[PDB]
């Protein structure tokens, strides 16, 4: 699912910058993926930034040292509004439920907020070895989602992947 | 090449045909291993919507065709007169495929290959029908005769034919009709009223024929009774029965010859005393003979592993088929003895009619052994004494 | 009190155009009944949020 | 309100036929949902709900049991919708309940060949 999850986070992050208009609509385009019309981008700097993101996020996906990998909508001053939590117990039927997550995102700056039990120091140094961009430990104001609506957006107990996603968000 | 597969769908099962076909094809391709029949399955749908799967003559080939059938539950409908509704016609009406007919085609055992000839006959009939051959130029009377010794399963083969044909040829005719004709209830004899009665039942046959999407089999028992030999019989005392009741059937059957979804099946006992102008109007007059030694052994097997299947003979010993005895070359051994003794019974029980053969286990477990559960070689001994009991009983009635 | 079978005094529905399923009425009976439900499991995320641990934020922003 | 409830039963029955490429994103009731473009199915489900319509004009009703059949038409699954019939988040909340239901649970073969029933907002599934 490494490739499958990687492309899913790509199509995700485009839908994320699409649906709540934090960026203009015209920037992103569309193509066809997972038998689903999906929203994509081709802008260079974002393309390579997300590229580094995914080929730096794959080994946490394989080794499974992550309680939950999150994608967070951030403001220009790093003010989170929506966290998207991958509460993942990773130990033919899988991709179809990722179609289901695609729908769910349609009906659910930015950062890759990786909740790990260990310190981000290994991950940080790893970011500055597969990217020039430095990774830092998340501060106080970029994590606190006050009044969290604990609604489970969509869970999958697949024999290949125990995967549950939901948006940690305020009352909104 | 080609192999045929038939699968029992349950009546309380109502899934669509193509889902059943896909599921059975899936089971076959997953397994893809002789003529054995599946009974064990591993899919809740397929269990609640199938009863069994069977191969009819160990190979992983995929030259597979599926025939799916439903043996109809209710038995026979009755046919009575139009205005003399009491008893005039009283013909039997099976709406095939029918429940009381299954397993029948398998049980029967012959040694002249009647099954294949008499099935590929109808297959070639359909081939010549679909190719639009000049019916004025190459034709068939659609009448098949079977004659031979009494009690030797002559008539059994006709019901098996009809069942196997309405099963094999499904989706080509939605169903089949089988009309069993009583050739003894159409002899109301006072000055050619029977020769007028044949006409009404044959019009009803026409009624069941014009339904051009139903394959119909007309089974006539004792075809010697309806068609008595008129010529050689130097009896002018026969006023109009020997001349106006045979001539009243030699026309109604030459009338259905034009149609194509009809087949006439007839069972006879006496080879003579039948009209020479009806031993030309039958395509196949095949003789069903009394069982022969290998056939007797196979029937006795069928009976014995039937009893073992129902646990009558509790200690299950492998009964070795005659091919394995030929392979070993008749070598006495602690398991091979029972098959040998069976084979001695087979020569000793030679010349009996199939019906008494399929009775003999009943008697051998009736008088000689009262045990609700029997060990082998005593039951076998019970057979070897009951056969001589049958010889002496036949000698008793002179 | 009433059940309808868009395929107790039952008001079935036929729509004669669809009529391939040679035996309809017995199919119609099956659709009506209840049968053993599985419990609606009160769900729980397995790896919850511990406030003593802080996550990872990369610096860069989209253009 | 019975009419708009019937249109939400449309949303349900057919999006749950979804919840593959013969389906498409379009605006329904001011949300984008990925259903089918089929006009025959569109008007057929409209007909199902508009024959359910006089039924709800009776006001005597218990469930709208949208039975997701198997291919055998002999339920290995089902979706009873026992709404005790007397803003966008809640008109989407129902859809998220059914999505999380099919989430913990699982769907059926692609063509679910479902036959809507009625027994004359809450739900569950007899699997
Ligand atoms: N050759 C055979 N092989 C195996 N089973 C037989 C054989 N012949 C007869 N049977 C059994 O005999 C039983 C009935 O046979 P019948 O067909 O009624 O005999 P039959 O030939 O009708 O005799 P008639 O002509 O009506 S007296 C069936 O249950 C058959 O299984």
């Amino acid at each position: 699912v490494a490739d499958v999850l990687c492309e899913f986070l790509e199509v995700a992050v485009h839908l994320i910058l699409y649906v709540r208009e934090v960026y203009p609509v015209g920037i992103f385009q569309k193509r066809k993926k997972y038998n689903v019309p999906v929203q994509m981008s081709c802008h260079p700097e974002l393309n390579q930034y997300i590229q580094d993101t995914l080929h730096c996020v794959k080994p946490l996906l394989e080794k499974n040292d992550v309680e939950k990998v999150v994608v967070v909508i951030l403001d220009k001053e790093h003010r989170p509004v929506e966290k998207f939590v991958f509460e993942i117990t990773q130990p033919s039927h899988v991709e179809q439920l990722l179609r289901a997550f695609i729908l769910k995102i349609s009906v659910c700056t930015f950062t890759v907020l990786v909740h790990t039990r260990e310190a981000a120091t290994r991950n940080m140094e790893k970011i500055q070895v597969i990217k020039d961009f430095p990774w830092i430990l998340a501060d106080e104001q970029d994590v606190h989602m006050h009044d969290p609506r604990l609604i489970p957006l969509k869970t999958m107990t697949s024999d290949i992947l125990k995967m549950q996603l939901y948006v940690e968000e305020r009352a909104h | 090449p080609t192999v045929h597969v038939e699968v029992h769908q349950r009546g309380s099962s109502t899934a669509k045909k193509e889902d059943i076909n896909l599921s059975v094809r899936k089971l076959l391709n997953r397994h893809n291993i002789g003529d054995y029949t599946w009974t064990e399955f591993d899919e809740p749908f397929l269990t609640r919507n199938v009863q069994s799967v069977s191969i009819i003559d160990d190979l992983s080939a995929c030259t597979v065709a599926l025939h799916i059938f439903q043996l109809n539950e209710d038995g026979p409908s009755s046919e009575n007169l139009e205005e003399e509704t009491e008893n005039i016609i009283a013909a039997n009406h099976w709406v095939l495929p029918a429940a009381e007919f299954h397993g029948l085609w398998d049980s029967l055992v012959y040694d002249v290959e009647v099954k294949s000839h008499l099935l590929d006959y109808v297959m070639t009939t359909l081939l010549f029908s679909d190719k639009n051959v000049n019916s004025n130029l190459i034709t068939w009377n659609r009448v098949v005769l079977l004659h031979g010794p009494p009690g030797t399963g002559k008539t059994s083969l006709c019901k098996a034919l009809a069942q196997k044909l309405t099963i094999r040829l499904s989706s080509r005719y939605r169903y089949g009709q089988l009309i069993e004709i009583n050739s003894h209830s159409l002899f109301s004899k006072w000055f050619s009223e029977s020769g007028k009665l044949v006409t009404k039942m044959f019009q009803k046959i026409q009624d069941l024929i014009d339904d051009k999407d139903a394959l119909v089999f007309v089974l006539i028992d004792q075809v010697e009774s309806l068609t008595a030999a008129r010529n050689a019989c130097r009896a002018g005392t026969e006023p109009s029965d020997a001349i106006r009741v045979v001539n009243a059937v030699l026309t109604q059957i030459d009338q259905i010859k034009r149609h194509s979804n009809v087949v006439i099946l007839t069972t006879s006992n006496i080879t003579e005393k039948i009209d020479v102008a009806f031993v030309d109007r039958a395509d196949i007059k095949q003789y069903i003979g009394p069982p022969s030694a290998a056939a007797i052994f196979k029937i006795y097997l069928s009976c014995l592993e039937e009893l073992m299947k129902c646990q009558i003979i509790y200690p299950r010993q492998q009964l070795l088929t005659l091919r394995e005895l030929e392979m070993i070359g008749f070598i006495e051994n602690n398991v091979s003895k029972l098959s040998l003794l069976l084979n001695d019974i087979s020569r000793k029980s030679e010349g009996l009619s199939g019906r008494v053969l399929r009775k003999l286990p009943f008697l051998a477990h009736a008088l000689y052994v009262q045990a609700p559960t029997v060990t082998i070689e005593g039951f076998l001994q019970a057979l070897s004494l009951a056969v001589d009991k049958q010889f002496e009983e036949r000698k008793k009635l002179a | 009190s009433q059940v309808h079978i868009f395929w107790t005094e039952v008001i079935l529905h036929y729509r004669p155009c669809e009529s391939d399923p040679t035996q309809l009425p017995k199919i119609a009976e099956k659709a009506i009944q209840d049968f053993p439900t599985r419990p609606l499991s009160r769900f729980i995320p397995w790896f919850p949020y511990d406030g003593s641990k802080l996550p990872l934020r990369p610096k860069r922003s989209p253009p």
